[PDB]
């Protein structure tokens, strides 16, 4: 009724900073592995190269 | 009665390399043009 209540309230800052913490690390990982890929495609020089050269230009 | 010329020597067939209009059309295929006159010069020299 007295005691381990009273160390409950003590505990609750630190653990609610702590914990609001983590998920500040969390949303921070899930932006930092964020990354923009650019594709590379075949160009289209190569594909009119073999097409002329089926052509027997 | 001196030299008078050599029938064995031939003027070498002097290439000019093929220019294209400056078109849109050409910055697309300004790398296969280019191939083309490469390959242009290649044939004038070598001779087919």
């Amino acid at each position: 009724d007295i005691m381990v209540p009273s160390f409950v309230y003590n505990k609750l800052p630190v653990i609610h900073f702590l914990q609001e913490k983590r998920a500040e690390q969390k949303l921070r990982r899930v932006l930092d592995e964020t990354y923009t890929e650019w594709t590379e495609e075949l160009d289209q020089a190569h594909v009119t190269d073999a097409i002329t050269r089926s052509l027997n230009i | 009665r001196a030299d008078e010329v050599d029938y064995t020597n031939l003027p070498a067939p002097k290439p000019q390399k093929t220019v294209w209009d400056d078109n849109i059309e050409t910055e697309v295929l300004r790398k296969y043009l280019d191939g083309l006159s490469q390959y242009d010069m290649e044939e004038a020299k070598y001779g087919v």
